[PDB]
């Protein structure tokens, strides 16, 4: 969830 | 932004700023994207995915600030939100992460170029530089892993392109990487993108001309040794970008 390509999503 | 420099949209005029407001009426940064055309803005599908609904947007160009107003910006709703329907999410490393938005004022008007904003020419199919070459990298993501905040100020820095056969080997990332998408790392591993750079432009000089060669789309941290960031190869979704900007 701190990488690019996990950005505006919900699990995080 | 990981080490680089700060700059202003004067040096990125195609850049989009892609915000999301919550129930509550809050407004929070999502993702970085690149003006192709008046009309359209091209991104990553994982900024959206998981919030598919146009109206969830804001689209700021001519825009250097991250929560203040650039005098001469211009605001945009979001017209049609495309997904790219052949998306796929491992636990990193994101296929097809590619996404067109159609940007229309209150007023219903596309972008009107100035200094401040200005559309990236798109590549030739297939046509991208040579492994080694340096190509610039521009965001509002974070400027340290460890960080909480974004930056309030653009920045930009420059990394180099990895080959294929370089980024496929198992100490980098291995199956992860297709053909599809470009690694670029700095060869110290000293600056990079990082969190909240997505969507946003990988750009090659390419035959003299400013190229829109890759879109900021994943990585294993940031800045790490042997773990590039990883871009969408533009240049082998061009039919793609074709049929869907005429949406």
């Amino acid at each position: 969830c701190s990488f690019r390509g996990l950005e505006n999503h919900a699990m995080c | 932004i990981i080490g680089g420099e700060f700059t202003t949209i004067e040096n990125q005029p195609w850049f989009a700023a892609i915000y999301r407001r919550h129930r509550g009426g809050s407004v929070t940064y999502v993702c970085g994207g690149s003006l192709i055309s008046p009309c359209w803005v091209i991104s990553a599908t994982h900024c959206f995915i998981d919030y598919p609904k146009k109206e969830d947007y804001i689209v700021y160009l001519g825009r250097s600030r991250l929560n203040s107003n650039t005098q001469g910006e211009m605001k945009f709703e979001v017209e049609n939100l495309i997904l790219h329907k052949d998306y796929s999410a491992d636990t990193l490393a994101h296929h097809n992460d590619i996404a067109l938005l159609k940007i229309r004022s209150k007023e219903g008007r596309c972008a009107q170029p100035s200094r401040t904003i200005q559309t990236i020419a798109l590549p030739s199919m297939y046509n991208d530089p040579q492994f080694g070459t340096s190509c610039e990298i521009t965001g509002f993501g974070k400027e340290q892993s460890t960080d909480y905040l974004y930056p309030e100020q653009l920045k930009m820095t420059v990394v180099k392109l990895i080959s294929h056969r370089e980024c496929q080997q198992p100490h980098y990332y291995g199956s992860e990487v297709t053909t599809k998408m470009l690694c670029a790392a700095d060869p110290q591993w000293k600056t990079d993108s990082c969190q909240g750079d997505s969507g946003g432009p990988l750009v090659c000089s390419l035959q003299g001309r400013m190229t829109l060669t890759g879109i900021v789309s994943w990585g294993r941290g940031c800045a790490l040794k042997d773990k590039p960031g990883v871009y969408t190869r533009v240049s082998h979704f061009l039919p793609w970008i074709r049929s869907h900007t005429k949406e």
